[PDB]
């Protein structure tokens, strides 16, 4: 059972500059007879199988771009992907094939950097037709912000709400690479109607200063 | 010096039809007027023999066959039947010489809850031999795999348990049977009528 | 020049049994050995296993030795994972991986195989309209659907541009919800007509919401 | 003769509830009675024997009671597999008789049927025989009034109608009326019209045809 | 495991006779209670006849001095020769394994035995073209109408097994005439008519007909 911790988690580089990603082994992968450490690298885009990039840590695989460099040895492997893309986001794997069973990384995510945006919040009330149902959503929307990270509050009549929302977060935007975040607070009629001011607390680098979003029912 | 017809027919308690008893009579002088003059008994079939006049007749042995059936399986004790009391419990010959008497036990044998003490034969392979009894409890063998004695898939207990409800209806209710096998041959006698 | 294609989408409630197939085309199939690969929602890649089809040799990870059973038919070409009770916690997508030989990188991979195990059963959506409130935005929720996974269009996919459909998220109830949302110009809200087409096929579901400010 | 009578005769109910059927006997068979749970165009699958007991391979939530003359099978958690036909049989006097069954319908919101009207080919009018086809496509629920109207005439007796099991995906049902007319009283007339009312319709709705 | 498969159904004039088979795997049959368990097309199920572990032979009222069940041990195989069969015997059989004749807790797949002095007779099968009457929306309904066909049963595909969502095949109606009528429809997209092309395959085995039919808006 041969560990491999890989880091960082994440990963934010500039186009045309260079990603470096580590690999760290419980093990030496070296074969006597072959003088080559058995460890491989993968390269997973979203909603795609992962493919492989380099084996041996020093040869790549045939129609990967020249981009893709492998290095290190003993315990020690690292990934260097000079002049990253946008093509080139994905998260990524270091596997060891040295011997059975087969272990991989935790993985990599790999994002572009951008000019920091602060983000646009919306907050939608429940619709009269899902008051019907006896259940009310409240949605706040964050859109076109970067970094990812973000935090969102949900507070009704103040006095904060914990563990009645969840958040959902898309991919980076093709084009303009920024981050979509929707936090739904879910609550039946009955809590729905027991208060009046619904406010949706958000922080973000872009501007120092929280946003509150908020409506009366 | 009579026979003792009162320890059969008022016997405390009758014997499961896959294990009936029989008594042998001999040596003894009888009156049957003490039957066919009752109205307890609901069934009385003589096949052979002639219940009326057996006050004057002799034998050289009389088998009296005990057991407890349901009012539905009354039939079946008769020669030439079919069923499952008539093959795998209690068979009689196509040639038998005797009475079968039943009547009703529902006061006597039907405990509340179920008396679960009066079994009969469920699963076997051949059909009884006349006059036959089989109380063997080996685990019956369905398929090919052998049972082990332990019960399972192809492999059930050779035995059922009545039931015998008060509340349930008089075809389900007990029956207490007395099969009564005469036979006439040499002449040794020692069952003989008034 | 080794292919894998693999078997469709499965959905199971927990305890049933489930074979799936990974058939192998190419050239050199004597020297590949297929392996299989979980991913689980939100995870990394797990090695379940490999095998090798001519003598049928199977080598378990630790993690899946007595739960999992890899088989093999060289006949067909063809490498199946199979359960004899599935869990809740197998719901994944799982992939069948070539490689040209043991201790060897994995060349080959198939397009997976997502597989779906929850006590739950088929409900279809409920699509809400987001009431608007310069830019303005608007958008649908799409609640307590199951199974995944769920097309959201804008006027028949007339409008793409600034479409915002979030990732699933699985609720408490064990169901799905998801909101798609898009960004407008103000001047808009009056006069154009925005409509969500929501389409659930595992449900045969198809509803188209329209939009208005309220 | 021993008769065994199952109650309700149809039975709908949304997943995850609970379902109790009910199978009243003629006379007391004291717990002689079993449970058979039969899928479309499957055989009967043993549920449930001595009218209490569990079959091997049957899971929890199906459950047998009841003795003499009433009995009860009650199924809990419905799943969209426990949805069947189930009878009741008696082995308490020869000889074994079943029930009328039960049939176990899942529940779901109202949809509305889509109407489709189909003219007779041209090639079955070659044969000297017409018929029209109406569709009546993935509604729920089943109760459906089907009238043919020709030339503003309603039609009767001849007309006959067929209805799908419930679609595995979305739990509809689809119907089929079709009107069958040799070629010559099919040419003696000039619209045909298929009325279709049902619980999803504000009003009746009619798809209709002219024979030119 | 236990299987039980059944042969011999098809199609009998009246007082004719006609012999079933049931195959057994998995136990016994010279050991086991052995029932016939028959079903009315819409009916309910009627019990026929029983062979006990012992050769015991007993038989409902409706079909004794008729029938007569029997079993093979070096086959392993049970028999019911039906002879002098009416209308009313018209019904699917099903072999079942019985406990101690009690209850049946397995049943063969049936087989459907027919008694009629109707004739065979191969299916017409006409086309339910498309139209604008056909088209409520986006989407347009297709089908096939087989007609006059006797005895059950007849299979209907769509392009050979290719098509499968959204197909309706209705069940048999019995006409007036005693011949069975049925019609299967599909839902395709209003703007596929003219590019894809869609055929029913119709297959009814007792008359040795196969029918491939165009169906052309
Ligand atoms: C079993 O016992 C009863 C006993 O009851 C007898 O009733 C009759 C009716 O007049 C009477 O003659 C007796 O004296 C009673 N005897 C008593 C009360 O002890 C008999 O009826 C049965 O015949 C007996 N069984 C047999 C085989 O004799």
């Amino acid at each position: 059972d041969i560990q491999l911790t890989q880091s960082p988690d994440s990963l934010a580089v500039s186009l045309g500059e260079r990603a470096t990603i580590n690999c760290k082994s419980s093990q030496t992968l070296l074969y006597s007879s072959i003088n080559k450490n058995y460890l491989a690298w993968y390269q997973q885009k979203p909603g795609q199988p992962p493919k492989l990039l380099i084996y041996w840590t020093s040869t790549r695989e045939s129609g990967v771009p020249d981009r893709f460099s492998g290095s290190g040895s003993g315990t020690d492997f690292t990934l260097t992907i000079s002049s990253l893309q946008a093509e080139d986001v994905a998260v990524y794997y270091c596997q060891q094939y040295y011997s059975t069973p087969y272990t991989f990384g935790q993985g990599t995510k790999v994002e572009i950097k951008r000019t920091v945006a602060a983000p646009s919040v919306f907050i939608f009330p429940p619709s009269d037709e899902q008051l019907k149902s006896g259940t009310a959503s409240v949605v706040c929307l964050l859109n076109n912000f970067y970094p990812r990270e973000a935090k969102v509050q949900w507070k009704v009549d103040n006095a904060l709400q914990s563990g009645n929302s969840q958040e959902s977060v898309t991919e980076q935007d093709s084009k303009d690479s920024t981050y979509s975040l929707s936090s739904t607070l879910t609550l039946s009629k009955a809590d729905y109607e027991k208060h009046k001011v619904y406010a949706c607390e958000v922080t973000h680098q872009g501007l120092s200063s929280p946003v509150t979003k908020s409506f009366n029912r | 010096n009579l026979c003792p017809f009162g320890e059969v027919f008022n016997a405390t308690r009758f014997a499961s039809v896959y294990a009936w008893n029989r008594k042998r009579i001999s040596n003894c002088v009888a009156d049957y007027s003490v039957l066919y003059n009752s109205a307890s008994f609901s069934t009385f079939k003589c096949y052979g023999v002639s219940p009326t006049k057996l006050n004057d007749l002799c034998f050289t042995n009389v088998y009296a066959d005990s057991f407890v059936i349901r009012g539905d399986e009354v039939r079946q004790i008769a020669p030439g039947q079919t069923g499952k009391i008539a093959d795998y419990n209690y068979k009689l010959p196509d040639d038998f010489t005797g009475c079968v008497i039943a009547w009703n036990s529902n006061n006597l044998d039907s405990k509340v809850g179920g008396n679960y003490n009066y079994l009969y034969r469920l699963f076997r392979k051949s059909n009884l031999k006349p006059f036959e009894r089989d109380i063997s409890t080996e685990i019956y063998q369905a398929g090919s795999t052998p049972c082990n004695g332990v019960e399972g898939f192809n492999c059930y207990f050779p035995l059922q348990s009545y039931g015998f409800q008060p509340t349930n209806g008089v075809g389900y209710q007990p029956y207490r049977v007395v099969v009564l096998s005469f036979e006439l041959l040499h002449a040794p006698a020692t069952v003989c009528g008034p | 020049q080794m292919q894998l294609v693999q078997s469709g989408t499965e959905v199971k409630k927990p305890g049933e049994s489930l074979k799936i197939s990974c058939k192998g085309s190419g050239y050199g199939i004597i020297t590949y050995w297929i392996g299989w690969v979980r991913q689980m929602p939100g995870k990394g890649l797990e090695w379940m296993g490999i095998i090798y089809p001519g003598d049928s040799e199977t080598r378990y990870s630790p993690s899946f030795q007595g739960q999992v059973t890899i088989s093999a038919d060289k006949s067909i070409n063809t490498a199946y994972l199979q359960w004899s009770s599935l869990k809740a916690s197998d719901t994944a997508i799982y992939y069948c991986a070539g490689s040209s030989g043991i201790s060897t990188p994995m060349d080959v991979w198939g397009q997976g195989t997502t597989v779906t195990v929850s006590s739950a059963s088929t409900k279809g959506p409920s699509v809400f309209p987001l009431a608007p409130s310069g830019t303005a935005a608007l958008g649908c929720l799409v609640k307590d659907y199951f199974p995944e996974p769920v097309t959201v269009s804008w006027n028949s996919g007339a409008l793409t541009s600034g479409v915002h459909t979030f990732p699933a998220v699985l609720q408490s109830s064990g169901l799905y919800s998801l909101s798609s949302v898009v960004t407008v110009p103000s001047s808009s809200l009056g006069t154009q007509t925005y409509i969500c087409n929501v389409n659930h096929k595992p449900s045969n579901t198809k509803v188209d919401k329209k939009v208005e400010p309220k």
